[PDB]
């Protein structure tokens, strides 16, 4: 789960402070690859 | 160990309730443990079977006892949210400030898998919120870490 990545430990700091992966970063679901959008008939299609 | 108690131990794990009925009415083992000291309490608490829990329960289980490394089936229900279970369990009288050998309360394990409505359970039956496990960690610093507000605010 995007909660998961969220919560991983990147470094702990002199305070004792923890920065977390998502105080770096942005974590969400979302494409391998952001290049192909299909259309069927105007309205948002996938397929094979 | 007995033939029943293994019977037991199964029918508790796999919910067959008229299993549980027929073998409670035979004197099988409410205080069965298997290899790891999971009596079938813990089977119930952990597999979420209500029904047997009460039953187990009424005919004389220990609702306080407690596994190879301290997990009691409050730890169980607490940590996969069986609400219900909870209150059973707590209303028999299950120790709701046990620590586990980590140092671990059903608090910690409900507030980590975020069982909102069994952290306040708990905590009306007196859950300690500011008890710390092995390495510190309170109810709290679990739900600010898992990112859950509102957790972080029912633990004040």
């Amino acid at each position: 789960s995007t909660e998961e990545f969220g919560k991983i430990l990147l470094k702990v700091n002199q305070d004792g402070s923890r920065v977390l992966l998502r105080d770096v970063a942005k974590i969400e679901l979302g494409g391998e690859n952001y290049d192909i959008i299909a259309e069927f008939n105007g309205q948002p299609a996938s397929g094979l | 160990g007995s033939d029943l108690g293994k019977k037991l131990l199964e029918a508790a794990r796999a919910g067959r309730d008229d299993e549980v009925r027929i073998l409670m009415a035979n004197g099988a083992d409410v205080n069965a443990a298997d290899v790891v000291g999971w009596t079938p309490l813990h089977l119930a608490a952990y597999w979420g079977h209500l029904e047997i829990v009460e039953v187990l329960l009424k005919n004389g289980a220990d609702v306080n006892a407690y596994d190879t490394l301290g997990s009691t089936p409050l730890h169980l229900a607490a940590h996969f949210g069986h609400l219900e279970i909870v209150e059973v369990l707590l209303k028999n009288g299950a120790d709701v400030n046990a620590k586990d050998d980590n140092g671990i309360t059903p608090l910690h394990l409900a507030a980590n898998r975020g069982h909102l409505e069994i952290v306040e359970v708990l905590l009306k039956y007196g859950a300690d919120v500011n008890a710390q496990d092995k390495f510190g960690k309170t109810a709290f610093d679990i739900s600010i870490n898992n990112g859950n507000e509102d957790l972080a605010e029912i633990l004040q």
